[PDB]
This record gives structure tokens, C-alpha cells and sequence, in this order.
């Protein structure tokens, strides 16, 4: 598993590693090692209850453009390994839950 | 709301049929697809196999229905079942809760659609180690 | 010489198709049943692909 990270006061905007073919439609969840975790963001403009506006929201129109992922008020949560749940068009289903990435906070 | 506790057995020898249980409250099968995650400690996550509302099980491709999932509704126990287990497999067997919602980009008619998969609540699991 | 070959496309595959009328198309197929109903001495007609 691939870290990517960067010092508090600043936006670690980690990219799904897939690429975008077709329509797609991702899924961000907020995990914890051994135990049920949560989702944040399941779709390109949903906001459910409880999530800030801390989030950049990007409308899935005009293809061609790129799921990144950005996060603030870092905790102890956000340091478990990330899942980008991503389903696209034509590479059908997604058995493997996206590129596994982690955050890395130090200081 | 959605409660999980699980009652499997913890430990199977090899080669041996398997029943892990999940206990559910307040909703029934047409509601929620029952999906399964595998984990374990330091581990992957993978769908090796999960069942159908209808009773349908749809595994991991690369699995080919190694093992048959079968499931008691009325207890509320729904199971995933493992036959001929190994090694390979262990893994703590969330239950699940699966919603499907759909993405439609183009003709209904043509078939042009997929669904967007959701992920709501996840299992507690239980452990099993291969003896 | 050249030759152009057809490249692999970009996005969503998609079929193609033809979108005609609802009603319009089936209001002037009676119309041309009635008239062809009149030159064949008023008999059913039937249509088939
Ligand atoms: C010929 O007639 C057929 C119908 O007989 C017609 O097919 C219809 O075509 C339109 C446009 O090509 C499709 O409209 C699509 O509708 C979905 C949902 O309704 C949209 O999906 C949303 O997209 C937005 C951003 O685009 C996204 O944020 C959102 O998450 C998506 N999902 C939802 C639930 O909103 C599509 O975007 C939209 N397509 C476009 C290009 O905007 C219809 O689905 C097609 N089918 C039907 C039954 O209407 C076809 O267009 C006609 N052809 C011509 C040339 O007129
Ligand atoms: C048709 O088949 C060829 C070869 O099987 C494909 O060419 C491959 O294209 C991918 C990326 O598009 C490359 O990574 C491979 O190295 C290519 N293979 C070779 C042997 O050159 C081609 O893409 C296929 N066409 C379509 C539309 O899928
Ligand atoms: C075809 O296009 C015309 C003009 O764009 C439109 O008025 C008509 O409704 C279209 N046909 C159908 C079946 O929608
Ligand atoms: C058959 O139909 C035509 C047109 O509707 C009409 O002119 C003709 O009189 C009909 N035949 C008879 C025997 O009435």
C-alpha cells in the first residue's frame, strides 16, 4: 500500500489512482482497522447529513475530468487506510474496492 | 435501525462446511441486499462470495462458487457458508447491508445503465482460524 | 497513400439510433391504410416487415 500525505494546515488532494472511463460515479468512506466504518461523500454532489463543507464538489459533466480527493479538520480518523470505491461504465463491475491509499500525519 | 452481532463458530478444520451467522433487527430480506466483506487483521478487502435477497449467490469470479451460500431469513440469522475452506480465505465475516442505486447515461430501452453501488453499514465479523 | 483506420473511442459506448414522431407516424399510416384501402376494392390492410 502507497502512502500519500502532507503536514496539517494543508490539503493532501489525493486522486483515485483509477482512471475515469465513461460515466462514473465514486464512492469516499472514512475507515477504522478492524472495526465498521462509514462513508463520507457516495456520490459526485451528495452531502448527507453530518458532512461539512470542507469537501471540493466537482459535477460529473464535460468527461474528460478527474475524481481528486481533499480533506480538512484532519483527526485520528482520517489516518486509516482510504478506499476510492469507483464504478465506471465500461470497465464494469469494481471487485476490488479502489486504490487502497492511507494518510501519514506527523509532527 | 441496524444492528450487528455475529455467531460464528471461531474455528473450523480443514476441508470442513462452515455456517457464519449474522444477527439483524428492524428490517427483512426485500429491503436490503446482503453483501459480505472479507477482512482480517493486516489483510485485503474482497468480496469472495455474498447471497441475493432472492436467494441468489454471487461470488468473487475468480472464486467460481467455491463455496454455497445458504440463509435462514425468519432467525434473522443470515449466513455465509464456506465449504472446503483454507487458509487463503480467512476472513472475518462482516454482514453487510447492500443498496443499489443507478447511473443512467443513455437509453433505458438499449440498456445503457449501471448501477452505482453503496455502501452503508458494515458487519462486526468473527474470527475463524484454519486448524 | 493513406488509409484511415477506425480508432478506439473515448468514454461512454453508446448504440446508435432513430427517434420518429409518436402519433404522427401512426396517424399517417391510417391515412395511407384509407387510400389503400380504396384502390384494393376495400379490403384490410395489413402490414409486415
Ligand atoms: C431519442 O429518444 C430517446 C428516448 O426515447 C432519448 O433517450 C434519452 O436521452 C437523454 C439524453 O440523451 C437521456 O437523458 C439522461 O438522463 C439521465 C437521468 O435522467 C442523466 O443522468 C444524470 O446526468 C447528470 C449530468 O449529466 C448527473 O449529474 C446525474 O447524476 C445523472 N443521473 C441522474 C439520476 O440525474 C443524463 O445526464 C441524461 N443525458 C444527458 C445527455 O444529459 C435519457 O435517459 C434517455 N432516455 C430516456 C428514456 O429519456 C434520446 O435522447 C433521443 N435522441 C435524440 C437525438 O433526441
Ligand atoms: C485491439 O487489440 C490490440 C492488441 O490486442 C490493442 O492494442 C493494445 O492497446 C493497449 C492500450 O489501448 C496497449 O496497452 C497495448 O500494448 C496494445 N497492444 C498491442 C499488441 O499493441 C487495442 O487497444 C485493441 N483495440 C481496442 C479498441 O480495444
Ligand atoms: C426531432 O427533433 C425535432 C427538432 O429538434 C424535435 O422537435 C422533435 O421532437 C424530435 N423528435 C422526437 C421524436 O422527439
Ligand atoms: C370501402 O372503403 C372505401 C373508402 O373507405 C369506400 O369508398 C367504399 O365505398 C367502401 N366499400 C363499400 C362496399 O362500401
Amino acid at each position: 500500500v502507497r502512502p500519500l500525505s502532507v503536514a496539517l494546515g494543508e490539503t493532501a488532494r489525493i486522486s483515485c489512482g483509477r482512471q475515469a472511463l465513461g460515466s462514473r460515479a465514486v464512492q469516499w468512506y472514512q475507515h477504522r482497522p478492524g472495526q465498521a466504518p462509514i462513508l463520507l461523500i457516495y456520490n459526485n454532489q451528495d452531502r448527507p447529513s453530518g458532512i461539512p463543507e470542507r469537501f471540493s464538489g466537482t459535477p460529473d459533466i464535460n468527461f474528460g475530468t478527474r475524481a481528486t480527493l481533499t480533506i480538512s479538520g484532519v483527526e485520528a480518523g482520517d489516518e486509516a487506510d482510504y478506499y476510492c470505491h469507483m464504478w465506471d461504465s465500461r470497465s464494469g463491475f469494481s471487485w476490488s474496492f479502489g486504490g487502497a491509499t492511507r494518510l501519514t500525519v506527523l509532527g | 435501525q441496524v444492528q450487528l452481532q455475529e455467531s460464528g463458530p471461531g474455528l473450523v478444520k480443514p476441508s470442513e462446511t462452515l455456517s457464519v451467522t449474522c444477527s439483524v433487527s428492524g428490517d427483512s430480506m426485500n429491503n436490503y441486499y446482503w453483501t459480505w466483506i472479507r477482512q482480517s487483521p493486516g489483510k485485503g478487502l474482497e468480496w469472495i462470495g455474498y447471497i441475493s435477497d432472492r436467494e441468489s449467490a454471487t461470488y468473487n469470479p475468480s472464486l467460481n462458487s467455491r463455496v454455497v451460500i445458504s440463509r435462514d431469513t425468519s432467525k434473522n440469522q443470515l449466513s455465509l457458508k464456506l465449504n472446503s475452506v483454507t487458509p487463503a480465505d480467512t476472513a472475518v465475516y462482516y454482514c453487510a447491508t447492500a443498496r443499489r442505486g443507478q447511473r443512467i447515461y443513455g437509453v433505458v430501452s438499449f440498456g445503457e445503465f449501471f448501477y452505482y453501488y453503496s455502501m452503508d453499514v458494515w458487519g462486526k465479523g468473527t474470527t475463524v482460524t484454519v486448524s | 497513400q493513406v488509409f484511415y483506420k477506425t480508432g478506439d473511442i473515448i468514454g461512454d459506448i453508446r448504440k446508435a439510433y432513430c427517434n420518429i414522431s409518436g402519433a404522427q407516424w401512426h396517424k399517417v399510416l391510417g391515412r395511407v391504410a384509407n387510400k389503400l384501402k380504396e384502390h384494393f376494392n376495400n379490403k384490410t390492410i395489413v402490414f409486415k416487415p
